[PDB]
């Protein structure tokens, strides 16, 4: 029964991350774009079980699982611990330093971290 | 009887208050996780008609508990509310224009427990 991780991975100014798979239980907010909700009564989360479960549904006002009428923001998370993200600067940026530039959600004697990347991107 | 509707809706928002006050405390590491799910709730809940958006909410909620037994808790929600509005769709809640947190969400719906026991009066 994997864990869930209380945090999101490290935020490393300028830089973004991505997982290359998912494991059992990582959750995804079933968000939606700007005018449009949820379906009535309709779940809150796919749930990775191998493949996704439920089924997210905006009406208006594992691998990469395939897009609905999504957010353009990004997609909410949940990772479980054992989870590692790769880290990489976005678009005008180049690395800086580049210490470990990947996270792994670990969980030492009770509570869950992330272990630390090390990644610096500057202007 | 205006007695068995107070009853009842203490028992509702008692439930809703376990709930809350259980997730919505220092000891619950996974809180945050749970504060990014947007629920929704009605703009202006005063009539008993309202918990129609509470039951639409229901399996939403029971699905965030699961970040935290709510298959009986959830169950023993929902018979209490269709018994204070029914089995008939009360209220065309297409919701608020806005949205809400869990602790908001309960916030919400305690209060308007706790408002119409004692507006039963």
């Amino acid at each position: 029964d994997p864990e869930l991780c209380d945090d999101d991975p490290p935020e490393i100014p300028h830089a973004t991350f991505k997982a290359m798979a998912y494991k059992e239980g990582t959750m995804l907010n079933c968000e939606c774009k700007r005018g449009f909700r949820r379906i009535k009564s309709g779940s809150l989360y796919m749930l990775c079980t191998s493949s996704w479960d439920n089924q997210c549904q905006c009406t208006s006002s594992c691998r990469e699982p395939p897009p609905w009428e999504n957010e353009a923001t990004e997609r909410i998370y949940h990772f479980v611990v054992g989870q590692m993200v790769y880290y990489q600067c976005v678009q005008g940026y180049r690395a800086l330093h580049r210490g470990p530039a990947e996270s792994v959600c670990k969980m030492t004697h009770g509570k869950t971290r992330w272990t630390q990347p090390q990644l610096i991107c500057t202007g | 009887s205006t007695k068995k509707t107070q009853l009842q809706l203490e028992h509702l928002l008692l439930d809703l208050q376990m709930i809350l006050n259980g997730i919505n405390n220092y000891k619950n590491p996974k809180l945050t996780r749970m504060l990014t799910f947007k629920f929704y709730m009605p703009k202006k809940a005063t009539e008993l008609k309202h918990l129609q958006c509470l039951e639409e909410e229901l399996k939403p909620l029971e699905e965030v508990l699961n970040l935290a037994r709510p298959r009986d808790l959830i169950s023993n929600i929902n018979v209490i509310v269709l018994e204070l509005k029914g089995s008939e769709t009360t209220f065309m809640c297409e919701y608020a224009d806005e949205t809400a947190t869990i602790v908001e969400f309960l916030n919400r719906w305690i209060t308007f427990c706790q408002s119409i026991i004692s507006t039963l009066t």
